[PDB]
This record gives C-alpha cells, structure tokens and sequence, in this order.
RNA sequence: GCUUGAGUCUCGUAGAGGGGGGUAGAAUUCCAGGUGUAGCGGUGAAAUGCGUAGAGAUCUGGAGGAAUACCGGUGGCGAAGGCGGCCCCCUGGACGAAGACUGACGCUCAGGUGCGAAAGCGUGGGGAGCAAACAGGAUUAGAUACCCUGGUAGUCCACGCCGUAAACGAUGUCGACUUGGAGGUUGUGCCCUUGAGGCGUGGCUUCCGGAGCUAACGCGUUAAGUCGACCGCCUGGGGAGUACGGCCGCAAGGUUAAAACUCAAAUGAAUUGACGGGGGCCCGCACAAGCGGUGGAGCAUGUGGUUUAAUUCGAUGCAACGCG
C-alpha cells in the first residue's frame, strides 16, 4: 500500500506489497469454491509441517 | 494544455496484459497505453518488457500536461507491474507513492471453476 | 560437453601477417583439407582488398569483418542471448565465407574480395545476415 | 437397606451447538454520469465474444444478491449430517470446584419414532456471482470432452417432500483393566510470583511408540490389547443389490429381497522385477554447436517383388539388405 516520497531517494523499494497480498491471496481467489480440497490441502499442509 | 502538474499512474497488471492509465488526482484519465497495443500480441504481451514499453509509451502522450509528480496505484498480479514503475522513473517522473490496490473480497462472490488442463 | 568441460587447441598464426584471426579465416574457407589453396585465395582476395580500399591489409579486413559481427542472437521460445567474442568473430567469418560462396563472380578471390568490399560499406549479403539475426533478436527482445 | 453406577441442586468456564431478527465492510455484476482513446478479453497458440453507436482503464453516485478475507490453528462445538463477520432475543448440551440430596432409578435394543450433506421434487419469492443443459470458437482422425466465450434450471429465502453419500476413524453402543513420550485446547487447587514461576489434579483432542494383537499393513490407555452386556451384519466371484411381490414416495427412485445360468477362481496385504506422458542424481555424437553426407541423377552391388525351365539355399526391425 502507500509509501510517501522521501526527501532524498531514487528508489522507494516498498516491500508493502510482499508482506500480504500479491503472492498467495490473489492467486488463491482465482479458482473454485470447494470446501473439500481446502480441508485436505490444509490437512496435508499441517501434516507436512513436522520434524 | 490544462497543465495539471500532478497525476496518478494506475497500472492494471493482469496475467494476460498490463494496462497503464495516467490520470490526475481527481481521477480523470489523461492518456493510457496497454502492453497489447505496443506490438507483441499474444504470449509476449504478458512480460515485464511489454509492460515497461507500455509505460514508456504512456509517459509519452501525457507531455501536453507537464506532469512531474505522480502516485502509482497497482492492481492485479502479473509479469508486469514491477518493471512498470521502473519505466516511470526512467521517464523523469518523481514517483511519490506506490500503493497496491488489488481488489480482495472479504469472502464475496464465488470464483469460477476452472482449469483441468 | 555433457560432462567434459574442454580446453582449446592453439592454431598457428598466418604465415604472411602473423594473424591467428586471419588463420582461422583461412580454416573457415578451407575445403577438403586443402589449406594451401585456401590461403592462396585469402592472400589474393585480401591483397586486392588492400589495393582497392587503400587502407592496409588486416585493418581493411578488420573493418569489413567489424560490420558483420552479430551483437546478440536468438513451449518453443527464441530467446535473445549475448554472443561470446570468439563466437562473435567465428560467426562473422562463417557468414562472410558463406555469402562469398553464394556470389556469382569469376574466381573465389574476387567473390570474397567483392564480399569484403561490400561489407566495408556494409551493404553486402553477410550484413543482411547480421541484420536478419538482429531483427530476430530485436523482435523477440521480450525474453530475458 | 447402602453408596463406589445413574441422576438432581449451588457457582462458574469455554465454545462456528440450534432457531428467529437486525446490521457492517470489502469485492463481483448491472444502471446513470465525467475524463479518455484504440483496443479489450482469452489462450499452449488462437478464434468465438466485447469495442470508435466510444469498449477496456479510471472517478462519482445508485441498485441488488450471495458469501462472510485477516483472526484461523492435525483449533472449537455438535449424536451424526454439519456449524465461520458483528450485535440482540429465545434455546440445547458439555466440563470444572466444593458441598448437599435421591438412592440402582442402570446398559443395550429387534419392530417403532425422530434427525439426516449434496443433487433432486412441489408451491410461492428471489436471482449479483458461479454454473449442469445448451449454443458458438478451438483442439482432434473424430471430440456429443478436457480449453475458451456466452449461458438456463440450480445454487439463495419460506413451507412441505425425498432419504441417500468414500453419510469414513471404510472401526456399533456401554462399562472395567493393562508400560511410556511430545504436544494442543479448556477448567482448577496448592506453593517466595520473588521468570519466559514451580508442583498437582480433571474434560476433550493430535502425533510417535512398548507389551499384546494382527495375514501383513498397522492398531497401540481415544486399542485393532485383556474381558463382560446387548444389538447389527457376513458366508466364493458374477448374475445382483438386479428381477418379481410388498411397503414408502408427486416423481426420480428408496427399502425389503431371490432364482435359473455360469466360472474355478474372485479377493487382501506384502515381496522381487518391469513399466510410468512419477520424482532426484548421472552418462553416450543422444540433443545442442558445427563440418560432410544420404534421400534427387548415372552406374556398382545386395534385397523385396515380378518373371522363369531354373532364376540354388540361408540372413529380415535396431542386431537382414556389396550380409554367408
């Protein structure tokens, strides 16, 4: 989101975009309402997060 | 002509095409340029190169307004957008704000099915 | 090249001008293992090139070859990629020699002397090959 | 009679448990208007489609419907199906702490009754998105598909029906006993709290494992271990959960449920290999980078075929075809 111009800068290099929206949240809402694949995608995501 | 001196660069990167619209702070468009209207139809209109030449071409065609400052508003994902704002400060603009204004529903409408490719 | 990174073998320089560049040019021109014939053609053709352009020998050659060196060259993508210098002048010589074999003059020394002379003011066939390569890599610039 | 089973009362706790009502913010679509101009959309690539009657982009105002990002978690609640913004109203259960009370009031359950995703059906609304059917464009040998552009029922609400699912921990309910470890979640007591305290005691739950069991795989105090009570169901594969009959249902169909005939297997788990348009690593003139050929011409020679009295026999993907 917003980043004001600095007094002495060439590149703003805002990381605001990365910490939230671009990578996951919009690519997720491109495709189908299931209820079913998310229960198993989250099941195997939390079953993969193991030592 | 009309000498606005500050605007907003609405860049609308999608997966297939980036479309850059330079406007004023009221929201009235002053001139636009798409990646698909700069040659390279098809698999090549969704690249960072096509977006940057789209932004170069949208920096042209607003010379009649004397824009020096502009905010950048970014929609959608895309191979564009990042390169796009680069082309803007390669065209003498003082880039002030970079907001990302991608529309995110708060679980609204059902998205389409697709793609068993 | 699957595994083996390689060295390279050292060519003897030219017996008239000491130029390994021109030595590789007589190797590009040589057919059927006949090197004497090819160096005769190169000495005659570049000798009339030095007489025609009036510059000198291998700076007339180096200008005429400087106008034909490619800059960059090209799902099925044709990506543009930057040419290495040894490959750069290797392609230069291959295009000069090939275009000189295409010409319709009398002797090979006249075909290649006229091809290097047509490349000195960059209007020959090898410059059309270089402009063709550069149109392919210029059209497809969108892949890097 | 008695309290160790079951239940009642007191006080709290956590919770997407249920039903009714209201509201909020993002976003999609549509409508009206401003700017603005040549494309937009889409794909592996395209085209159909939308667009100089001004689209797409962008700003303002409005309408409407559905769903409720982040929190969000092998987190929670529910008998199961299932339940996710926030607020109110009505309401069910669970768990914990101390004490009091009843006093075996318990467990299971054929028939019976209730609840029961989704799709579907009936009547009446609603209809933004999505989308069976359908239409067009592609792809293809074909493409009644996958992909693209549209798109109706439906999905949403009220009431009634249906009555099923891989309705699944493929594991009936209730109770007892039998080594451990790491967590999560929700109670609570005690003790310098003198941290990111310590020490205990319950409820639910996740992962790994011991004995034991198991065909093996695995289960493993939430058992598939060791027992008890009651219920449901099984008896080779197919035919067949089908036909006939009954009951139910508006219908779709649901439920109960055969036989003739036919096969000598069908099946489970695991092993070795092979294979994969599975994954990782690696090689070879394998590809790439090049140079010269073959396929075109004439001839040489071998072969197939044809011919012949015979055209001797053998070699025939690679690895037969100037081969024996």
């Amino acid at each position: 989101i917003k980043v004001r111009e600095n007094e002495p800068f060439d590149v703003a290099l805002r990381r605001f975009k990365r910490s939230c929206e671009k990578a996951g949240v919009l690519a997720e809402v491109r495709r189908r309402e299931f209820y079913e694949k998310p229960t198993t995608e989250r099941k195997r995501a939390k079953a993969s997060a193991v030592k | 002509r009309k000498q606005v001196s500050d605007g907003v660069a609405h860049i609308h990167a999608s997966f297939n095409n980036t479309i850059v619209t330079i406007t004023d702070r009221q929201g009235n468009a002053l001139g636009w340029a798409t990646a698909g209207g700069s040659g390279f139809r098809g698999s090549r209109k969704s690249t960072p190169f096509a977006a940057q030449v789209a932004a170069e071409r949208c920096a042209d065609a607003v010379k009649e307004y004397g824009i020096k400052n502009l905010e950048v508003m970014v929609k959608g994902p895309g191979p564009g957008r990042e390169s796009t704002i680069r082309a803007l400060n390669a065209a003498g603009f003082r880039i002030t704000n970079i907001t990302d204004v991608t529309p995110i529903p708060h679980n609204g409408c059902r998205p389409p099915k697709k793609r068993r490719v | 090249p699957r595994r083996r990174v390689i060295g390279q073998r050292k060519i003897l320089p030219d017996p008239k001008f000491g130029s390994e560049l021109l030595a590789k040019f007589v190797n590009i021109l040589m057919v059927d293992g006949k090197k004497s014939t090819a160096e005769s053609i190169v000495y005659s053709a570049l000798e009339t090139l030095a007489q025609r352009s009036g510059k000198s020998e291998l700076e007339a050659f180096e200008v005429a070859l400087e106008n034909v060196r490619p800059t960059v060259e090209v799902s099925t993508y044709q990506v543009p990629v930057e040419v290495r210098p040894v490959r750069r002048n290797a392609l230069a010589m291959r295009w000069i020699v090939e275009a000189a074999r295409k010409r319709g003059d009398k002797s090979m020394a006249l075909r290649l002397a006229n091809e290097l002379s047509d490349a000195a003011e960059n209007k020959g066939t090898a410059v059309k090959k270089r402009e063709d390569v550069h149109r392919m890599a210029e059209a497809n610039k969108a892949f890097a």
